[PDB]
RNA sequence: UCAGUCGGUCCUGAGAGAUGGGCGAGCGCCGUUCCGAAGGGACGGGCGAUGGCCUCCGUUGCCCUCAGCCGAUCGAAAGGG
RNA sequence: GUGAAGAUUUUCACUGACCCGGUGAGGCGGGGGGGCGAGCCGGGCUCUCGCUUCUGGCGCCAAGCGCCCGGCCGGCCGGGCGCGACCCGCUCCGGG
């Protein structure tokens, strides 16, 4: 019931004994100069000494406190543009015939209102260009008791705002029903970072060797190792 | 999707035409090279008249700037007269002389002495 | 004083080198897959005079293998090699005169 | 204000902390080419005290001179 | 002093010369493939619009797919043509 | 710049700054899978290979399999995807 001409002629992918099919080169792919520096840099990243003041926004929150952290912050959002207007509106015709809590943006409001401890949590975006905009903040919450996190994202965390980015978000104060929940928070927070600071300002970052590099040394350690202990015992 | 050649090109975008708020001039600007000022005088030398009573063509005296085709059209909506050929040279004075050889049915003799050379 | 011949040698006005009729450099082929696991194998289609060289230089075609195409190359000519003669070359190319293995 | 702990942390070029964005900085930068445009100031509190703000119209361009 | 057919106009030789880049206080200079996201093209297929006996086709607008080149450009009235 | 040894210094190391070479940056490092020899009790470990050498020919734009989807009347026409062509990675490979 086949037809007897449908024979198969398969291709011998050898050296030299066929034209090489057209398969995946996402590695060897000449990459215009910035996508070779922006990925080189994550590279230097990795292998240069990262001292502790930067590397400890690479340890960050996990993602179930952070998708919660985003749950409570989506209560207290500031007025868009619009509804700002119709909340002027409203008063405007009130008037011819009190602001509940909102959000701290911005690292200048932030830090300003941490100094004085004005704030129950602060939350820091840890993918800011330079790091020396928000260095400083986790050793300042620390110094002064107002509990801190560091949240993937500047992004999203921009998102609660309605910009596009912002580096740093402050709860300064919360209403009665979502008084426990920031507390349940805050204290997770506080033991995360607030509680290990001595081993945040001790551990170093970085200083990680390629694949090629320790796969190399690996090889080697073991076969000296292999070699040394099997035969003497 | 993956990538087959070893080499990375510009990704080709989307480019979209002109718009614009206003045009960059208000009129277009008027022809002045018209059928009259193409031709600016037909020849009276005696060369020219052996020409004419010989060859049935017409000289005449025009720009620089002006095409073989332009001046057939030209002679042809000023004496509605069909154009055979067109011969053009630049004369050491800078005027270009034109020889305008006319089709078979017309005369040249009739033509030059009802536009007024003879 | 004036500069002397040994200086104005330096600067390419009238001593660069005469490279009209030269049929190009001879250089042997690029590292590749083909040469670094296995062999390639090419023909030597005709042997070339290069002027301003003391030696000849041999045209080898070999066969493109990541593209449909027959890639020529101009290599060193060694005396004992002829028109038409198989030339490999690669890590698994066998010893002998013509073949360039590492 | 942040400005104020910026500029004290720029301050402290020699330590580590800025030593090591230093070189990364400028390892960056020599990659790049001679002459372009960046999109927002790498030192903010610098910019504003030479006059920058952050409004449409100013535009920062790093440019780099041989020693 | 009249040209499709005679030449220039076209091509490129030795060379010259921009863009990328680098240098330079600076007018600018070096450099010609080198520290480049260097393709404005297309057999064919799909979506959508127009015209003509809306048959079939053409112009398109968008998407899929394919695509090397060697460097823009100038350089001979005795070289090719 | 990062380490290990000897007494701030010397030697041996690493690359990541920086330098050179190749390319149309075309198969790099590991792991898995498939054979070829050695030595133990059908099985385990180390190592090796990875398909082309009698000749001036040809070789690209996939056959084959498996799984979905469309239109038309079990049959007809026309599509998509994966294996075929192993997987994961942080520098395109190399030499300093
Ligand atoms: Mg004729
Ligand atoms: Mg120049
Ligand atoms: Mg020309
Ligand atoms: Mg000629």
């Amino acid at each position: 019931v086949v037809n007897p001409l449908f024979e198969k002629r398969p291709k011998n992918f050898g050296i030299g004994q066929d034209i090489q099919p057209k398969r995946d080169l996402t590695r060897f792919v000449k990459w215009p100069r910035y996508i070779r520096l922006q990925r080189q840099r994550a590279i230097l990243y990795k292998r240069l000494k990262v001292p502790p003041a930067i590397n400890q926004f690479t340890q960050v929150l996990d993602r179930q406190t952070a998708t919660q952290l985003l749950k409570l912050a989506h209560k207290y959002r500031p007025e868009t543009k619009q509804e700002k207007k119709q909340r002027l509106l409203a008063r405007a015709e009130k008037k011819a015939a009190k602001r509940p809590p909102v959000l701290r943006a911005g690292v200048n409001t932030v830090t300003t209102l941490v100094e004085n401890k004005k704030a129950q949590l602060v939350v820091i975006a840890h993918d800011v260009d330079p790091i020396e905009l928000v260095v400083f903040l986790p050793a300042l919450c620390r110094k002064m008791g107002v509990p801190y996190c560091i949240l993937k994202g500047k992004a999203r965390l921009g998102r609660l705002v309605h910009r596009k980015t912002c580096t740093t978000v402050a709860f300064t104060q919360v209403n009665s029903e979502d008084k426990g929940a920031l507390a349940k928070l805050v204290e997770a927070i506080r033991t995360n970072y607030n509680d290990r600071y001595d081993e945040i300002r001790r551990h170093w970052g970085g200083n990680v060797l390629g694949p090629k590099s320790v796969a190399r040394i690996a090889k080697l350690e073991k076969a000296k190792a292999k070699e040394l202990a099997t035969k003497l015992g | 999707k993956i990538r087959t050649s070893p080499t990375f090109r510009r990704p080709k975008t989307l480019r979209l035409r002109r718009q614009p708020k206003y045009p960059r001039k208000s009129a277009p600007r008027r022809n002045k090279l018209d059928h009259y000022a193409i031709i600016k005088f037909p020849l009276t030398t005696e060369s020219a008249m052996k020409k004419i009573e010989d060859n049935n063509t017409l000289v005449f005296i025009v720009d620089v700037k002006a095409n073989k085709h332009q001046i057939k059209q030209a002679v042809k909506k000023l004496y509605d007269i069909d154009v055979a050929k067109v011969n053009t040279l630049i004369r050491p004075d800078g005027e270009k002389k034109a020889y305008v050889r006319l089709a078979p049915d017309y005369d040249a003799l009739d033509v030059a002495n009802k536009i007024g050379i003879i | 004083g004036r500069v002397i011949r040994g200086q104005r040698k330096g600067a390419g006005s009238v001593f660069r080198a005469h490279v009209k009729h030269r049929k190009g450099a001879a250089r042997l082929r690029a590292v590749d897959f083909a040469e670094r696991h296995g062999y390639i194998k090419g023909i030597v289609k005709d042997i070339i005079h290069d002027p301003g060289r003391g030696a000849p230089l041999a045209k080898v075609v070999f066969r493109d293998p990541y593209r449909f195409k027959k890639r020529t190359e101009l290599f060193i000519a060694a005396e004992g090699i002829h028109t038409g003669q198989f030339v490999y070359c690669g890590k698994k190319a066998q010893l002998n005169i013509g073949n360039v293995l590492p | 204000g942040a400005y104020k702990y910026i500029q004290e942390l720029w301050r402290k070029k020699q330590s580590d902390v800025m030593r090591f964005l230093l070189r990364v900085r400028c390892w960056q930068y020599r990659q790049l080419s001679a002459l372009h445009r960046a999109p927002r100031p790498t030192r903010p509190d610098k910019a504003r005290r030479l006059g920058y703000k952050a409004k449409q119209g100013y535009v920062i361009y790093r440019i780099r001179v041989r020693r």
